[PDB]
């Protein structure tokens, strides 16, 4: 999964 | 509502003691509870509202994606019938974290955005409100899945111009924003290119505007930048 | 109660889904459903039921002892007064704790010990009695402290009776009874010669039967062996 | 803390 914040 | 008994200073300390045993629900709790007594809310009350909430939505997606993962393969050839429980679990959870969405939304919407006039307050709003219709995206499957992806693009696409109008491309909140708004594109809306994009512009931006800070804000900015870098790397 | 409409076979099948996806408090709730349907529980149940409190108790201990640690430096000399609130929020999640061992102790006593006729079911639920009255010790201050700790005590002592006469000292169950028992001599009953001498006759009792057997039993007695040694390796 | 099972 992508990093989001 | 549950906590209108407790005075607001103490449910925010009580949500910065929770953080502290990892009790997420209860700082979600604590922080739902200041919100209701209707006053605006700090730099440090908004995030302490943002890691509650983000924690709870966080565990609840991560349990979706393995019910869903476990379902797929149930209905692949081959697969032995087991009956209705596995969908049934499933549905369950999903409705908790839908019910955890709303929840916020609702928070967001009364009537924490109406009332945020500074851009730091309100880009900070309008992105937890993208992030929390897609959350409900992620699980969408019906007639209405078409009109929330368009209520997280509306949300961030709000976000962003206010952004770029009153903040520096280095600011922490203007950073994370566009990190999340380029993962929304990617895994959202089916726009890889605006993605990576996104991430690209942004991450350009930034670099251009670090020589302006300090050594304690580079290090935040910097720290976001990366995790542009490495959405980046993953996605070429 | 709430899974009463619910097919046992079914609440079986969902706490091995809960645990799967991490969800312990689900799991927990859908073994308890189990339980109230009346039957006895295999092997396999068991240790569902087991696998689940011991997560949720466990990660509400964990939060108690944050809180308590907070509250006892709020009471040192220099101290500024902060108001109610600590101790208001580590008596939350006491009460919590309380009610889960409270839940715990009601599903052994309604009526799994007194259908337990088998050394392993036995023991197994008797170990548990301890354990729950030991988690109840930990953060007991007032008149019956005493009481609570002799309950355990008395579990656990029933349990080891048993597993001498009817199970090898090889035995998993008699293992993890004797470490945790010996846990209660040394953290609980201020034993700690008792604890050491109990952790050590139990260890080298199961190195002399190791020889009798088969690979897979040998790997499972000498993991839960290392425990005892650890443990030895902390108090000497 | 010391281990238990
Ligand atoms: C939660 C969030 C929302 C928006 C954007 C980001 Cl980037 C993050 N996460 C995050 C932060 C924040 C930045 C906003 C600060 N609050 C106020 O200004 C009011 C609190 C700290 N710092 C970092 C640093 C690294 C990675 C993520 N961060
Ligand atoms: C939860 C518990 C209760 C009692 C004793 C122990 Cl030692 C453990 N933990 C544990 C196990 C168990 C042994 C009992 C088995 N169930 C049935 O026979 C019915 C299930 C597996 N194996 C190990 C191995 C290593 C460490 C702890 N273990
Ligand atoms: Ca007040
Ligand atoms: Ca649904
Ligand atoms: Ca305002
Ligand atoms: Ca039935
Ligand atoms: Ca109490
Ligand atoms: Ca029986
Ligand atoms: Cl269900
Ligand atoms: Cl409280």
């Amino acid at each position: 999964f992508p990093a989001t914040v | 509502g549950a906590m209108g008994s407790m005075e607001r200073a103490s449910l925010i300390q009580k949500a910065k003691l929770a953080e502290q045993a990892e009790r997420y629900e209860d700082m979600a709790a604590f922080m739902k509870g200041a919100v209701e007594k209707g006053e605006e809310l700090s730099c440090e009350e908004r995030n302490l509202l943002s890691v509650a909430y983000k924690n709870v939505v966080g565990g609840q997606r991560a349990a979706w994606r393995v019910l869903s993962s476990i379902e797929q393969k149930s209905n692949e050839e081959g697969s032995e019938e087991k009956g209705p429980e596995v969908r049934e679990y499933r549905e369950k959870v999903e409705t908790e974290l839908q019910g955890v969405c709303d929840t916020v939304l609702g928070l967001l919407d009364s009537h924490l955005i109406k009332e945020a006039g500074d851009a730091e307050s309100r880009v900070f709003y309008l992105k937890m409100k993208g992030d929390y219709y897609r959350y409900l995206a992620e699980v969408a499957t019906g007639d209405d899945k078409k009109r929330i992806i368009d209520s997280a693009r509306s949300a961030y696409q709000e976000a962003m111009d206010i952004s770029k109008k009153e903040m520096p491309p280095t600011n922490p909140i203007r950073l994370g924003l566009a990190l999340n708004f380029s993962v929304f594109h990617y895994e959202i809306a089916n726009s890889p290119e605006e993605a990576i994009s996104l991430a690209k512009t942004t991450f350009d931006e930034a670099m251009a505007d670090l020589h302006t800070l300090s050594e304690d804000s580079y290090k935040d900015s910097t720290l976001i930048m990366q995790l542009l870098r490495d959405n980046l790397t993953l996605w070429t």
